[PDB]
RNA sequence: CAAGGGUAGAAGGGGGCCUGACUGCGAGGCCUGCAAGCCGAGCAGGGGCGAAAGCCGGGCCUAGUGAACCGGUGGUCCCGU
RNA sequence: GCUUUACUGCAGCCUGGUGUUGGCUCUUGGUCGCGCCUGCGUAGGAUAGGUGGGAGCCUGUGAACCCCCGCCUCCGGGUGGGGGGGAGGCGCCGGUGAAAUACCACCCUGGCGCGGCUGGGGGCCUAACCCUCGGAUGGGGGGACAGCGCUUGGCGGGCAGUU
RNA sequence: AUAGGGAGCGACGCUUGCCCGGUGCCGGAAGGUCAAGGGGAGGGGUGCAAGCCCCGAACCGAAGCCCCGGUGAACGGCGGC
RNA sequence: ACCGAGUCCGAACAGGGCGCGUCCGCGGCCGUGGACCCGAAACCGGGCGAGCUAGCC
RNA sequence: GAACCUGGGGAACUGAAACAUCUCAGUACCCAGAGGAGAGGAAAGAGAAAUCGACUCCCUGAGUAGCGGCGAGCGAAAGGGG
RNA sequence: CGCGGGGUGGAGCAGCCUGGUAGCUCGUCGGGCUCAUAACCCGAAGGUCGUCGGUUCAAAUCCGGCCCCCGCAACCA
């Protein structure tokens, strides 16, 4: 077995919910290990990708044609901290942590897709995909999936999660690669 | 501690088996009492000699005791001892049947082995059995 | 003493006492704080066995113990009969 | 800080920048059985203070120390059966 | 020559591990393949442990009232075994909370029943070994102990060499 | 065991006090420390590799020593102003 | 390592440290051998002694 | 059975200007055995060579390589010539 | 010098065995009150938990730098 059959992940109404779990070093030293949210992924899910990437206020026009259905600007600033937990944004770029009511009061706060104009470009690949998480005081890794619309496309997690790790100092060994959830379980050799 | 058993005993397979034990157990109990022997190639090999010369020497009762059905199975008997209206002549008995179990031809004969519950002493078309491997029920015709 | 089956006998070895921590670690090294002469005897054990008429007994290293039993099978190819615990022994190889 | 020799034409008291309590060397000497101990101009590197001349390779000076061997660390052009 | 809490050994004695060294057991360990457990300040049908997915598992594989009655404690049920037996409940949605209850993956802080790898503590036996008995290829007793081999650490003027 | 070994005292008479801190010896199935051995988290050496070699934490590991207590016809000790 | 009338330390076309017979005889002295000669008290090995003396049978 | 040889055991004085590792020394000596010799002997060798080719004995290598309270002191082998 | 066990009211000093709890005698102060004294009795000052820091609504607890006293195999040219 030099590989792992890309087919067998068959309790749902459309299986594309398969996850990707793991387990390396638990709370190494006094730090740990966190994974970036919307990196890219070799595919791009299929759910309502509301990348509310709250970037410049100039992200309502062209920033809603190749990224997300609704992208915050400057009208959804402190008008989201005084209108209940209804009015999850991300953050901005550069050295100006403008967390007025989207990255301080509690969800995302990564950054803004370096464009400083809008969000419809085509020099990237992480507009409508799957986010991520982090450790867990016991477990780690965390993610979603890639996309269900091909053949051997089930090996998209063996290169975006099972073949892409560079955020750990010194611990011991990252042995797990046991993925697939909300349906089956592919704890094979990933 | 490879050892070949004899009179089989619990915790250890049936006779003539290559079961493992504890050196002490064998040297001070088994061997002494003749309840086993050492798996010395010298015997371990002389065992297969008990096998082939029993397993490959079995095509006789299993593959040849059978020919006592290839010839004397599909061949009528008919009692050459007539009768009354229904109670047969000669009483038709294990003997008056075994006398010519081989006479009819010349390959095998037998007297005791017969599913003959009670002496027929009654006309008819009887067909009982024999033994011990595949049971061979021969066709006997108690004629009148 | 000495094994009848393998000829093993006691040998002279040297009881060497050392002091200090090795070089494999801390440093400086070990120092012989003495060396006495001594002997190491072979693990001789007594082994009684039935074989033939009489039951004879061998004295042998614990290592060469089996060798005596395998030495009894082979015995089965010999004409013993004569009642003599001694001779039967010599008669083994 | 012991005593002594020295010293206000500072080696003493105060302040401002600094780290030469440099690295590589070292003419020539003092002392001396050996090996040790002591002083040192000057050259190169890279500095420090000064406008500069220049001074700085610890401390007014003389005690404040321990050959080798065996090991411990950190490095480095070396040897590596 | 002698002495000792002078140094360093040695004899001797004590001691763990293995060897000679075996049966049958009951009882518990370390822990890796397992099966399910748990956290009860507020929201709360309840006891939600987490990271995240997250809207069907369920149904003649019998989804609801019903009874024997195991478990644990924060006494709520978490939970579960037999028959009548039924054709639908859970939950997204909501209250709410720093996180939300259908579901599945994979983590354990404690825990745990079916079993391997395996170590301890008891018992019993007998056949090694040991002792005995008007000779015994046998019977008593001890018994995997003791003895003896290799190896661990220790006490050690009894003795040795020396300062 | 009214016997056998070791020790001191030494017919007989009257007696033989106090001190278990230290030393010795006796008793302590708890704790602490402790060797080989078991165990292996984790780390290293090479190899294209399977691998083959090494170090190695936690925890389990006796006697002994520490600790608790006893003991003087045991070694000994039995005040000053 | 290696370089070589040079080489080493050094960054250094500064400095400074080191850079030209064999064989036999004979004689003096030195090293290892008792080593100028005689001399211990003692230490170790293998034996010989209880016809003296001590104890016991 | 004078020495000689092989194996099994195996000191101390002394030296280190004390002494214990070390040295003397596998010497002295005890024991067994062999024989006119004894031992060893036809590679599971040597060690760096496109190599050598049983064993033993002599000369060299060599007071070298190394060992060593790196003290006192101990001290090879390959290769080469016989 | 190497593992790894804890510092707390002035002092004696429990939780850390599974994270919100500031535990108690003696001692200090008044009282109750007795023969003096004393057990006792009730109220009570008396612990940023060494602290730069991660962890949380809350951190002495999950735990890193070692700061220090006890324990401290062994080593020591
Ligand atoms: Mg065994
Ligand atoms: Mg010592
Ligand atoms: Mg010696
Ligand atoms: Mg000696
Ligand atoms: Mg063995
Ligand atoms: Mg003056
Ligand atoms: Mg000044
Ligand atoms: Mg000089
Ligand atoms: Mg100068
Ligand atoms: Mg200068
Ligand atoms: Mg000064
Ligand atoms: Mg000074
Ligand atoms: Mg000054
Ligand atoms: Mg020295
Ligand atoms: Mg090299
Ligand atoms: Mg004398
Ligand atoms: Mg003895
Ligand atoms: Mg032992
Ligand atoms: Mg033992
Ligand atoms: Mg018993
Ligand atoms: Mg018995
Ligand atoms: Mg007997
Ligand atoms: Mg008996
Ligand atoms: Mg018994
Ligand atoms: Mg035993
Ligand atoms: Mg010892
Ligand atoms: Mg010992
Ligand atoms: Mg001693
Ligand atoms: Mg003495
Ligand atoms: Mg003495
Ligand atoms: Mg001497
Ligand atoms: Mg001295
Ligand atoms: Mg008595
Ligand atoms: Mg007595
Ligand atoms: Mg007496
Ligand atoms: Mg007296
Ligand atoms: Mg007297
Ligand atoms: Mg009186
Ligand atoms: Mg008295
Ligand atoms: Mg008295
Ligand atoms: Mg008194
Ligand atoms: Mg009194
Ligand atoms: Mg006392
Ligand atoms: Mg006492
Ligand atoms: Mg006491
Ligand atoms: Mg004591
Ligand atoms: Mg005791
Ligand atoms: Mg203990
Ligand atoms: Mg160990
Ligand atoms: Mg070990
Ligand atoms: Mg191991
Ligand atoms: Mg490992
Ligand atoms: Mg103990
Ligand atoms: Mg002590
Ligand atoms: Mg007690
Ligand atoms: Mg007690
Ligand atoms: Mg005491
Ligand atoms: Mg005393
Ligand atoms: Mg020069
Ligand atoms: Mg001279
Ligand atoms: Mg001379
Ligand atoms: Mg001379
Ligand atoms: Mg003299
Ligand atoms: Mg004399
Ligand atoms: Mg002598
Ligand atoms: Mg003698
Ligand atoms: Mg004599
Ligand atoms: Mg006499
Ligand atoms: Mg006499
Ligand atoms: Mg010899
Ligand atoms: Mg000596
Ligand atoms: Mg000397
Ligand atoms: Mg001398
Ligand atoms: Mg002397
Ligand atoms: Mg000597
Ligand atoms: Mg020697
Ligand atoms: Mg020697
Ligand atoms: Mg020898
Ligand atoms: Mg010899
Ligand atoms: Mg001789
Ligand atoms: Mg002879
Ligand atoms: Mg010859
Ligand atoms: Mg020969
Ligand atoms: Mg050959
Ligand atoms: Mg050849
Ligand atoms: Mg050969
Ligand atoms: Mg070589
Ligand atoms: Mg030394
Ligand atoms: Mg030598
Ligand atoms: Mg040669
Ligand atoms: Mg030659």
């Amino acid at each position: 077995k030099v590989y792992t059959i890309d087919e067998a992940a068959r309790t749902a109404k459309f299986d594309e919910t398969v996850e990707v779990h793991a387990k390396l070093g638990i709370d190494p030293r006094r730090s740990d290990q966190n994974v970036r949210g919307t990196v890219s992924l070799p595919h791009g899910l299929g759910k309502q990708v509301r990348v509310l990437a709250i970037a410049k206020g100039e992200k309502i026009k062209e920033a809603e044609e190749a990224g997300a259905d609704y992208v915050g600007g400057e009208e959804i600033i402190q008008k989201i901290l005084d209108g209940w937990m209804d009015f999850v944004m991300g953050a901005v770029g550069s050295k100006l942590g403008r967390i007025l009511g989207p990255r301080g009061l509690n969800p995302k706060a990564g950054t803004v897709g370096f464009n400083i104009g809008e969000i419809i470009r085509e020099i990237k690949a992480g507009r409508i995909e799957f986010r991520n998480d982090k450790t867990g005081a016991i477990h780690a890794p965390v993610g979603k999936a890639s996309f269900p619309p091909e053949k051997l496309a089930d090996n998209i997690r063996a290169f975006i999660r099972a073949l892409e790790a560079h955020k750990p100092e010194g611990a011991k060994g990252t042995f797990l690669r046991s993925v697939y959830v909300t349906t089956t379980m592919g704890p094979s050799v990933r | 501690m490879k050892v070949i058993l004899l009179e089989p005993l619990e915790n250890l397979g049936d006779v003539g088996q290559v079961v493992d034990v504890k050196p002490g157990y064998a040297r001070n109990y088994l061997l002494p009492r003749g309840l086993a022997v050492l798996a010395t190639e010298s015997n371990l090999k002389a065992l297969e000699a008990r096998i082939r010369a029993q397993a490959k020497r079995l095509a006789e009762r299993k593959a040849e005791a059978e020919r006592l059905k290839e010839i004397l199975e599909n061949l009528t008997l008919t009692i050459p001892v007539r009768a009354g209206e229904t109670k047969i002549y000669g009483s038709v008995t294990a003997k008056d049947i075994a006398e010519a179990l081989s006479r009819q031809h010349g390959v095998t004969i037998d007297p005791k082995r017969l599913a003959l519950e009670k002496p027929i002493k009654e006309l008819g078309e009887y067909v009982l059995t024999y033994k011990p491997h595949p049971e061979v029920p021969i066709q006997l015709k108690v004629s009148v | 003493k000495v094994c009848e089956i393998s000829g093993k006998r006691p040998i002279v070895a040297n009881s060497i006492q050392r002091r200090g921590k090795a070089k494999r670690e801390g440093g400086v090294g070990k120092k012989t704080t003495g060396i006495s002469k001594r002997r190491q005897y072979p693990n001789l054990q007594k082994v009684r066995v039935r074989v033939a008429g009489q039951e004879i007994t061998f004295r042998v290293a614990a290592s060469h113990i089996p060798k005596v039993y395998e030495l009894v099978e082979r015995a089965k190819g010999l004409r013993l009969e004569g009642l003599s615990p001694k001779e039967i022994k010599k008669e083994l190889l």
